[PDB]
DNA sequence: TTTTTTTTTTTTTTTTTTTTTTTTTTTT
């Protein structure tokens, strides 16, 4: 079939339903109550093809039959499913007794859908784990963010409300930004932490940081100047600390490689010593 | 660019040959006895004395002992804050620029923080691993230098054996110093 | 110019006559809160550690850096630094001490300029 | 309460309109590894079996339990269970199918309470 | 003693009349439509669905279809192990005690193992043979029951015709149920 | 003595052997080769009393001493002979140095001269073939056995050696014991398999079973408790399997009928179907 | 031909802010 997800519509003939999609998301299986009082199972996934996305809902025995067999990145082919309108007005694929799923199908539409040393890191690197020393603190600041998309919100003086360009009138949350450098003995890389991860490393609340930023701005400093000053004056104590950062490396058009850290954690010393023992064995020490 | 901080024993820093760059913007560096060019140092030791803060707060300093040597760590002006952080007895990790004052090598503090005793163990393991890695590479590079010197032919031979071109220049510079 | 002599890492049973400043790691077995002294056992021996101000707790694993005092009553250590080594992997420390003992003299002797 | 309908044993040529779940036994003659379909020949006909994950080999004797799919392209079986019937005595199976056909209705009709 | 596991069609178990013994030690049994007293069942079918193991491992179950009916097979506590053995599509032979839950007959797994397709054929042949043997014996026993009932005279007549005394009691019990 | 030929059994005390028999057959004397390379003589006769027949084997000087003195129809009395099992499983009388024969004695005895259903099985049944389902697993264990007689060997802590009561100092072999139940639809019977037959059915080596038994015993279980536990925890997979067992039925004074299986084999489905067809023909089906 | 001995049975389940990287020298 040439059918695409964009062509699905609620109530279309299940006999016409023939789409493929790569799995983007898998949600946990849930229980639901039937009209007769019994309890069934239901599980949802999000798939996408070259045209759009669809929620795929596995019902009852279809959960046991397929749910554990499917993983993110896999492609599935869906046949004979009922199409329903989602709560947002979009088509969803319901996998009931009649429906079938083919895991990693042979279909022409399919083609159309780690510890690394800093010296080896490249631009665009994904899922990189780097263990090193905090060497520099560039900036510490907090901004008002949307609680859903975490993007910067704008204060409207005419209406007295906070406006998110994606979600409209929202209640803002304080988001912490920590920019620092990390050294592993073979290289140096810039690192950025956000919100809860940054607050955990800094050991200071975002509301307290906002108050200190306000005091600096009142003195005649801009937001840029106040952020650099607070990092040097109050958060210099964090320098010299050995940590493990995990994230993706983006290349700034002048700042160079910046590691956007998704998480940070304390060094597992026994794990690190075992890595060193492996290297020593390779050198003919042990 | 920003070059790496090399993890070393204090003894290796102390016994090294400090090189003062004549340019007002060029970074100073040290060449160890094993031909290792070091711009920044990364050491793990114990603060042996209560820090020294000048009354006028112009400088702050503290002493670090790692078992192989004892070195002073200095912070100037507002950088005196680094010395105020530590206390006698703290087990710390220090990163900074190597400096030489009164023909005695020292560390110009860039960062100092308290570490867990297992970090001191990890530091010793890493320091020894890196040292062996470097010595074996420098031994092969020294043979290349004694046979060919710094020529286009020797640079090709060095790359084939996993040796950086910079290593041959360090050997030549060390021979010039000695 | 009496430059500070680095603390020489030793076991209680391996302390030498020529040693003036040492680093010992053990478990506290007795604390005398009146004479400010404590008994440190490392597995190889027991040393009497005279402390000036910091007294550890009984059963605490500690690292002591001190000057050796040789008198008619025996050899006691005047503690300079006492650190909490309670979560320290002494098995790993022992292994690195043996690696340094074997490999450090060989690395220095490889220099044939 | 839609209780699972037992698989009705049939020959490809004897499949009825009212049949929703069937059991067929035959030899694979063609396997399409891209559309996940295979051709099963039992001696009485050829059925196109659409499989979800298990694809047999060409020339393999297999037993298929599946739901019948009736569309504009014809009648294809969506395979639920595919079993290896390679060492199965189909001569004996055919003989027992005839024995059950003859004797089962007579046994039920013997009840005169 | 330990009575036999009767080889039957799933249909015969499903259409039967389960009898719960009031005693805490008495075994439960089923009486088929052809007056067959069954304490244990021996069936051969295909596992139609991937097994169901409760997250808390308190129970494990799997479904078996033989062509004449579909029945659930259950193992509790550590007996959940029986359900873990099988997979969707396996052709298996099951032996166990007949149970009734929610007025639906089921099999409390005592043993489950994969069988060769010729075993399924052998099972069908044996099931039919035993069924004919039983029906003919029960037909003669029913005539004895309708003429004399459960008397000392009818028990002697039953033994002479190769009928067990227990068969007359099963007929009487079945008449009481219906 | 009142002893009869029917009462002889292999290995019975030669001092108890006292039988009479009339000579039915005399075979020619033969030569045989001894273990030392020399050649001896041996001659056989068949005798019978009011109870049965026995082969009488005259060895070496007993041939010269008695063979020509005996004739068909004569009665002999046999004393102090060794009793052996013949090649057909029957008692034979061996007339060696110790044995005696009395020709035409004065004795009061002189004037007097398969496939089975479990429901049909009796105690003491021999060579019974039963096809059924494995229904229960009682115990799985291994013991140190003598490689000759296969009996349990004792470890002597004083000498550090393994002692067989029949063969002395021996090298022990691990013997597997499998106790289970078998059901044929008409009855239930207990079954015991040994060594190679049990290992073949279990699909696990005796050394591996010994290791698992050791782990269970170390936990605080006795040998009895550990054997029952291993059968339920690891060998429960064998239950539900259809097999053919052949053996002799012994009656335990509390456990009931136990079938000591000499061998086990997979079911020959065509052979079984033919047996069923025979039964169906008898019922008037075909 | 073998080890060691007490047979079986009921009931339990649902992706972000905002953007110009690094560097020397100063010490009671
Ligand atoms: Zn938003
Ligand atoms: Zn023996």
């Amino acid at each position: 079939s040439l059918m695409r997800i964009s062509e699905l519509y609620p109530g279309m003939d299940p006999r016409e339903v023939n789409v493929v999609g790569r799995v983007l998301k898998k949600y946990p299986p849930r229980e639901y109550t039937r009209k007769d009082g019994s309890v069934g199972r239901v599980a949802s996934l999000i798939i996408y093809d070259d045209s759009g996305r669809a929620r795929v809902v596995l019902w009852d025995a279809k959960v046991s039959e397929y749910y554990n067999k499917i993983e993110v990145g896999d492609v599935i082919k869906v046949l004979d499913a009922q199409v329903k309108e989602s709560l947002s007005g979009l088509p969803e694929l319901h996998i009931n007794f009649r429906a079938r799923i083919i895991l990693n199908p042979d279909d022409p539409r399919v083609e159309m859908i780690t510890r690394k040393k800093i010296k080896d890191i490249e631009a665009g690197d994904r899922f990189v784990e780097v263990r090193g020393t905090i060497a520099k603190v560039y900036r510490v600041l907090t901004y008002d963010a949307c609680p859903e998309c975490k993007k910067k919100v704008d204060y409207d003086e005419g209406l007295g409300v906070w406006i998110c360009p994606e979600h409209g009138e929202v209640q803002p949350i304080k988001m912490t930004i920590l920019d620092f450098g990390l050294d592993d003995g073979t290289g140096y890389i810039r690192v950025t932490l956000f919100g809860d991860d940054a607050e955990e490393l800094l050991g200071v609340s975002p509301e307290e940081i906002a108050e200190k930023i306000k005091e600096l701005e009142e003195s005649g400093l801009t937001t840029k100047e106040a952020a650099r000053k607070l990092a040097e004056d109050e958060f210099y104590n964090i320098i010299g600390r050995e940590i493990v950062v995990r994230g993706n490396v983006i290349e700034d058009r002048f700042l160079g490689l910046i590691l956007r850290a998704s998480s940070w954690e304390d060094v597992d010393y026994r794990r690190e010593i075992e890595r060193i023992k492996e290297e020593l064995e390779k050198l003919g020490v042990m | 660019k920003r070059m790496p901080a090399t993890r070393l024993y204090i003894k290796d820093i102390l016994e090294g040959y400090f090189v003062k760059s004549e340019g007002d913007f060029e970074p100073n560096y040290l060449i160890t006895k094993y031909a290792r060019k070091v711009y920044r140092a990364k050491i793990v030791g114990t603060v042996v004395r209560e820090p020294l803060i000048a009354e006028d707060e112009t400088y702050g300093k503290f002493q670090v002992d790692d078992g192989t040597g004892v070195i002073w760590v200095l912070g100037f002006r507002d950088d005196t804050k680094f010395a105020k952080l530590v206390r006698k007895g703290d087990l710390v990790q220090v990163i900074g620029k190597i400096a030489e004052w009164r023909d005695d090598k020292q560390i110009l503090v860039e960062g100092v923080s308290k570490v867990h005793p297992n970090m001191w163990i990890l530091h010793r393991y890493e320091t020894l691993k890196e040292k062996i890695e470097h010595i074996k590479k420098a031994k092969i590079a020294l043979e290349i230098y004694n046979q060919y010197g710094i020529t286009a032919k020797s640079k090709v031979i060095a790359k084939n054996k996993g040796i950086e071109e910079e290593l041959l220049e360090v050997i030549d510079e060390l021979y010039g110093i000695m | 110019v009496r430059r500070r002599k680095p603390a020489v890492e030793r076991k209680i049973s391996e302390i030498r006559e020529e040693d003036t400043r040492v680093s010992l790691i053990g478990r506290v077995i007795k604390v005398d809160k009146m004479d400010y002294m404590f008994w440190l056992d490392d597995g190889t021996g027991v040393a009497i550690i005279e402390s000036e101000s910091d007294l550890p707790k009984v059963g605490q694993v500690v690292r002591v850096i001190g000057r050796i005092i040789r008198n008619e009553e025996g050899i006691h250590i005047y503690a300079e630094v006492i650190q909490d080594f309670s979560d320290a992997d002494l098995e790993a420390l022992e292994e690195i001490r043996e690696l340094e003992r074997k490999l450090l003299p060989r690395l220095e002797g490889e220099i044939v300029w």
